[PDB]
């Protein structure tokens, strides 16, 4: 168990259902935390997975429309020209996020010789202390930074103290089995929460 | 190839223009609705980046890919190209058809929306056009008119972070000439662009911290809350550089990072 | 969610005054339509007329573009009418109530004789000037509003200094002098809650000048309550 | 929460019986109508229009719902019963022959199929030999009202038989099984998951339905145009893993909620505004009533819910109120 | 509201005008415009040459008056108002256009006060 | 086509009537409603530079577009019917276009012209770019109203004893505005603006408040262009550097300004004499 | 049509009497509350010249622009009822009656009018272009007052017999007031600002205040009138390279100007020689 106090400037974690308009979950989006903690400290041994996604500051939303192109680079065609195919998509950001997440690793089947446990739990902790990252983590989309701090327990107020409300289905995790490495195809299904009385918890498939 | 990770801010100001839109409500200046400072997107920042390549070089080993229309008109071996041909390709990672992660690298560059300090108020002159451009309403015989607005800002002052880290750059291709024609650009590339909408932007602070790891010996919260950008005692609403204060912390970072003053 | 549209509703009754063709509601589209350029077509949907719901109708605060675009349309027809002055008010109680604003108190329903402010009482003379220029000339094409506007709600000073060579002449051109002595009580009233003129009106006295521009019009324009108010002096 | 509320919302009024559709079926607006008999022979060209201040596009009536026809091949998709204006008389105002003429093919090969697989069923013989008469479709041209359809886009011609004047033709105990098993059948059969706002079985839905209320002509929602808002390399399809059931449901759901007593213009915008029910809220509803009379009080009964807020925008939509106290 | 040790030359002109305005309204009963509704438009721009004038002729006024004590009174605040006023300068600032308008105006409110002035001069 | 690229400073000062007048406020200076000091857009610029150059030029290779005369559309397209009338393709034709009207018209190779409203027939960036222009003082705005003997049309003020219509027509008692312009190179390699409208355009910015007069505008006049030229298509310093070492500020003696006697200019040709000329055409 | 762009100041003392009052202020004369000055606007001048103008010629092809006894819209339609009512399109018919208007009525050919209201007929701008009038010295204006002896109406009269209404005439002590206008080209062209107009524009300048006396415009009398002449169309030199030799000031121990002694002015004509021409008709 690790306690990650993930927080930076905004944050737009899109969703599944709506992905030509980039609109924000209300908390953070367990895929997001899986990316992050891989970004920080990832190897091919080690499974990130997220337990508990906790809140600490409230929503505020802002209206956000990027502009973007709509044609992908290729072998094919030397430039694209944004002029030509423009369209103005929607992201909504979140203003001001923080979330102290409680989230650990496993082990997966293609480890072999590094599949040590405390080894990779320190090195982690000191990655976490220290300030040592492969990337630098984002909070939805590569634009917002996030200052994480490894906590103990507790080291920041928390906004929703009581029973608000459940943010229905959210996308848990896209399905790794059926693919080989360096993945192109596959889902991405989503799971409810529970009671919100300080965020909500991750079932685990 | 770099090996050393670097961590800048960059303080920017816009003093007669818009520094970014909104373009959810017309053109108005991109502001935050809770503490009204202005939150300019990144993305300004890359296109004025690529146009100072652009204009830099104007040959090989540096192009742009994704151009304006206004301005210029197996797997491994097809990255390595891309990478050895295009800068931007090594600037914000390799995105094509086909490749390794769904064809995706995220790159070295990565840039932060800059947010101000101060809440500024953008200035929306309706102004009036004495001229048509189609057919409308208003195109008749009494006063062929076209009344539109104009959306700037008194004073602006903002902040992107950015880091690159040599992880990225050791397949993406960013050595160390690479760098030196980013902070060339990023020193001077609101000089070179320019417009009616965006007017003046000028550069004021390029604070670089250069770390021995190859992965950062320092966290970013502890490097965002050194430089300390605030406001003066008797000043009450910006409008220059003189009412500003900024302060740096130079002590501390002393034993194995490096402080680098590209700009003030 | 029903209180958040009685707290929203509840401050929208303004003054008005007599003889108004506006109703004490003001219909939610008219209302935002007002803030245009000049037909229902070109505006700001989003950061501005597509986030009044958001921000009132959800107990939330008002950003800052609501205010830049009402001053803007109040510098655009150099006058308030019943159409911008009701979506002012939801920046200061909204505020005060919540705690994002600075440390002044919230408004009232009526024309609050206090307050000891520097927004309230400025918009307040502003619309008395205007008032006695009106009853002054009969026939107006352009009021000291239309030239003083521009900088009215931005640096008072640049305004104040030159409107006050205006204001004995327009009160000397009246054919009363029992109207002309109550004006004069009426703004003696209104400008000793002031302190002195500033040298540039902040984010958070632009909405207290254009509501105590249109309480003071509002007010003034009602029947005889100004006589009322001055034979208790 | 965006668009699982909207199949929760649709679901519980499908369940309340206050005029909505149930699979294969959508609310549409219905300008003139081409009355006919049992067996072809063009009647009558009634008009159902004179609504607001503005005239709009007729009632709005209940109709199977199309694939879309926005594109270069818009000939190609063979709607059910009821489509545009070219697809019947083979004429058009600004657009010409040729290709209103393969939409009329098209359109009287459907019918021809339709009538075959399912016989004696009297309102598709109708439609059956009224395309492949040849003489009616010109003295349709020359009616009574037939100068005030082709001053306007978007024109829809509808058909209904007589002996029933309150029944139409897509309307009778006949055509709606067949609905109902197209649904089941034909969009069953694609992929097996992974759902979104379900998390059971329903196939990737692929185009998704355009939604007309915001812009001058009908735009899907969540559908990829182009190429670069895919995923992985989904081309437009498996970019937005939703059901071909909820797409359908909630593309109703949010076309029936924008041209009822729920559809308000708040500036430039077309929104809705409603509750949970279990809405009546009597506040935002009534934005243009008459001059916003004494409702708002405390009835003890503030129920929960959003705002969902839809805009125009340049080929899609876009979602700005997002608010849920 | 009104500021006796402001220090300022602007709000000794703006009561000095606005004492000016009150003993040229008390002086005769029936009229029709005071001094203020002539000499405003150089009373704060050119302050030498209106206040100079003005109180020339303010003898006059007090001579055309009724009471003596009321007219005591009047010059006893007139000079309590001025022990803060060193020099009249030809030009004026714009915040010194403001701050005379205030102080004018905070004055009148406070002389046409029933019961204030006679407690201020009780206790010289 | 130039090579080096192009900032300039253009400190001038108006005497007397409105520099730039505000649809908004009927037609006042549009001051900073922050400070107080005034803010003159770039479009008033460009078209008093279009109105010196029609005063000047007015012949071919060197358009200006109309204003309210003549409808846009009517020379939109009219440009077609040039050197692309079909042999061109309408996925490049475009280009051609924009090439013709850089190669035809002035404004279009100094600024721009929008014509993607209907038919696209060009998207120039623009070369020269100017911004608005600042005051060091919060100017102090007059405002003098005016008034007519008579009336218009038939307004409801239209009775028996005078038709007294009014009217707002402010004025500046002293204005010193301080404008900044930006020119590049590769804008310039790709429309095609010679030395011959560069010192065309100079000459534009040294006389254009003298040769364009009106009566909202009263007496504007030109002080000092002070302009740094780059040794190639490079930024050896930010513009901020370089602008803020050739700065005025107010006298020492006194708060108000009046004329050009109340300001104090400093420059520093010492750390400039690296890889920039500096030139003065102004003063 | 003139050729030549000129560049003319005029300095008139104003004695006792108001030259031009404030509308919002009553009647006195506009001042600068910043610092004292003097101030007159252009639009008084302008009527100043039309009074000249209308005093001296009363002939055909000169119009003057009557009072209010006659609507303005009459006048239009009879500029339109001419040549240009049908056959002609509005397009170009619009231009046409500007130039009727330029060539008939000698208001539109100096400043200028508008006939867009009711009736569109062009929209013309003028050569001729006045700025406001400034004062060297802060004058110290003195605000008068005056009484009548009988009352107009039986509302602002007394109870029996002491008819008596008061007064009011704000007056100058002394004022020596400059002013600065210049003559185009591009719009003489299109107007017909011809050297007959020149002439008479210059005599008008000469004399336009002893012609039209008013009982509350006093003694005004002119004193200076120093007109710059380009020998080209371009611009030979800026307006503060122009305007700056003409300095005024104060004598020594002069505290108030009185007459044209206390005011020491010097005109710098010693490096102007090159191109431009330089001509005292006032002075």
């Amino acid at each position: 168990r690790f306690i990650l106090e993930i927080s930076g400037d905004l944050a737009c974690f899109t969703r599944s259902e709506l992905k030509v308009e980039r609109v924000s979950y209300p908390v953070i989006t367990p895929s997001a935390a899986r990316n992050i903690l891989m970004a920080i400290l990832w190897k091919p041994a080690i499974r990130w997975k997220v337990l508990k996604i906790e809140i600490l500051k409230p929503i505020q939303w802002t209206n956000i429309r990027r502009n973007e192109v709509g044609t992908k680079m290729s072998e094919r065609s030397g430039s694209l020209y944004i002029e030509d195919n423009r369209q103005q998509r929607a992201s909504m950001l979140l203003k001001d996020v923080a979330y102290r997440i409680h989230a650990d690793f496993d082990m997966t089947s293609e480890a072999g010789e590094s599949d040590n446990y405390v080894k990779f739990a320190e090195m982690f902790k000191r990655r976490a202390k220290k300030g040592q990252y492969f990337h630098q983590p984002y909070l939805g989309c590569r634009e917002f930074p996030c200052d994480f701090r490894l906590l103990e327990k507790a080291e920041d107020g928390l906004p929703l103290e009581d029973i608000t409300q459940d943010f229905g289905f959210m996308l848990y995790d896209m399905d790794f089995s059926k693919s080989d490495p360096r993945d192109s195809n596959n889902a991405e299904p989503m799971f409810y929460q529970c009671k919100a009385v300080n965020g909500v918890i991750t079932v685990p498939p | 190839t770099i090996e050393k990770r670097y961590d800048f801010v960059f303080l920017f100001d816009v003093q007669d223009g818009n520094p970014n839109g909104d373009p959810d409500a017309g053109n108005l200046p991109r502001i935050d609705p809770q503490t009204g400072e202005g939150l300019v997107t990144d993305v300004c920042l890359k296109r004025k980046v690529r146009n100072f390549i652009q204009m830099t070089q104007n040959d090989e080993h540096h192009d742009i890919f994704i151009r304006e229309k206004g301005i210029l008109n197996k797997t491994e071996a097809a990255r390595q190209y891309m990478c050895s041909r295009y800068y931007d390709i090594r600037t914000f990672g390799a995105v094509m058809t086909t490749g390794k992660n769904a064809g995706q690298v995220r790159g070295p560059v990565q840039l932060t929306f800059s947010r101000s300090i101060d809440p500024i108020m953008t200035l929306e002159h309706s102004i009036t056009r004495m001229a048509v451009t189609n057919e409308k309403d208003a195109s008749e015989t009494g006063d062929n008119r076209t009344m539109g607005r104009k959306f700037t800002v008194p004073y602006g002052l903002y902040r992107c972070h950015g880091f690159i880290s040599t992880h990225f750059a050791k397949q993406t291709g960013f050595s160390e000439n690479d760098l030196e024609l980013f902070w060339q650009a990023l020193v001077n590339m609101f000089d070179h662009d320019h417009s009616a909408a965006r007017g003046q932007m000028n550069a004021r602070g390029l604070y670089v911290f250069e770390h021995s790891n190859n992965l950062g010996d320092a966290p970013a919260d502890s490097l965002f809350k050194r430089i300390q950008v605030v406001k003066k005692d008797g000043v009450e609403v910006v409008r220059s550089f003189d009412d500003y204060l900024v302060s740096v912390d130079d002590k501390n970072l002393e034993e194995t990072k490096l402080l680098r003053k590209l700009g003030g | 969610l029903s209180e958040s549209i009685a707290a929203w509703y509840d401050d929208l009754q303004m003054v008005r005054g007599e003889n108004s063709p506006y109703p004490e509601y003001m219909p939610l589209p008219r209302l935002l339509g007002n803030l245009v350029l000049d037909g229902k077509m070109e505006n700001l949907p989003s950061d501005l007329i597509a986030q009044i719901t958001d921000a009132a109708l959800n107990n939330r605060v008002l950003p800052v573009s609501l205010l830049q675009a009402a001053l803007r349309r109040n510098k655009a027809e150099q006058k308030i009418t019943y159409g911008r002055a009701s979506l002012l008010k939801a920046y200061i109680n909204r505020a005060i109530r919540a705690g994002r604003l600075k440390n002044m108190k919230e408004l009232t329903m009526g024309l609050d004789r206090n307050r000891q402010d520097i927004g309230y009482v400025l918009g307040r003379l502003f619309a008395v000037l205007e008032k006695i220029q009106a009853e002054a000339n009969p026939g107006l094409n352009a009021t000291i509003a239309d030239r003083y506007f521009g900088s009215a709600s931005s640096t008072p000073i640049a305004v104040f200094g030159t409107l006050m060579r205006l204001l004995p002449h327009h009160l000397n051109k009246l054919e009363f002098e029992g109207r002309a002595v109550q004006l004069q009580w009426e703004i003696r009233q209104i400008l000793e809650h002031c302190q002195r003129f500033p040298n540039h009106l902040n984010l958070e006295q632009q909405g207290l000048f254009a509501i105590g521009y249109y309480h003071e019009t509002q007010f003034l324009f009602t029947k005889d309550a100004l006589k009322n108010l001055f034979n208790e002096a | 929460m965006i668009l699982h509320a909207l199949t929760q919302y649709y679901q519980r009024k499908a369940e309340s019986d206050g005029g909505i559709a149930q699979e294969g079926f959508e609310n549409k607006e219905i300008p003139f109508i081409i009355v006919i008999d049992k067996q072809g022979n063009f009647i009558q060209l009634e008009d159902t229009r004179e609504l607001k201040v503005k005239k709009k596009v007729g009632r709005t009536f209940l109709v199977p719902k199309g694939l879309g026809r926005s594109g270069s091949k818009s000939y190609e998709v063979s709607n059910l019963l009821w489509d545009h204006y070219g697809y019947v008389l083979a004429y058009a105002g600004e657009k010409g022959q040729e290709q209103a003429d393969k939409q009329h093919a098209s359109f009287t090969a459907k019918v021809n199929e339709l009538k075959q697989a399912l016989p004696d069923d009297a309102g598709v013989t109708a439609v059956a030999a009224f395309l492949s008469s040849a003489e009616e479709k010109s003295k349709v041209m020359q009616a009574a009202n037939w100068a005030e359809c082709a001053k306007v886009k978007g024109c829809n011609l509808s058909f209904r038989l007589v002996d029933e004047a309150v029944d139409l033709v897509c309307q009778s105990k006949a055509v709606r099984e067949y609905v109902s098993q197209a649904n089941q059948t034909q969009s069953d059969n694609a992929q097996k998951g992974i759902c979104l706002v379900t998390g059971k079985a329903a196939p990737i839905a692929r185009l998704h339905n355009a939604v007309k209320g915001v812009n001058a002509k009908p735009a899907p929602f969540a559908s990829v145009n182009l190429s670069a808002f895919e995923s992985y390399g989904k081309e437009q399809g498996f970019a937005f893993p939703i059901g071909e059931q909820a797409m359908f449901e909630y593309t109703t759901a949010l076309n029936t909620l924008l041209a009822g007593e729920n559809r308000f213009r708040i500036g430039d915008v077309t929104t809705v505004c409603w509750g949970a029910k279990r809405a009546h809220i009597d506040a935002v509803k009534a934005l243009y009533k008459s001059l916003y009379n004494g409702q708002y009080c405390k009835p003890d009964g503030e129920d929960k819910f959003y705002l969902l807020g839809l805009s125009p925008n340049s080929a899609r939509i876009v979602v700005r109120f997002w608010h849920e106290t | 509201g009104l500021d006796r040790n402001r220090q300022d030359i602007g709000y000794v002109l703006g009561r000095l005008f606005a004492v000016l305005e009150k003993i040229q309204a008390e002086a005769n009963p029936g009229l029709n415009a005071t001094i203020a509704d002539r000499y405003f438009g150089s009373a704060s721009s050119t302050p030498i040459a209106v206040f100079g004038t003005l109180m020339r002729l303010l003898p006059h006024h007090l001579n055309k008056l009724e009471f003596e004590g009321r007219a005591v009174q009047l010059q006893w605040e007139i000079r309590q108002i001025l022990e803060h006023c060193q020099r009249f300068p030809n030009h004026l600032n714009l915040e010194q256009q403001g701050l005379f308008a205030i102080g004018y105006y905070h004055e009148t409110q406070f002389l046409f006060t029933k019961d204030a002035l006679k407690n201020l001069f009780n206790e010289a």
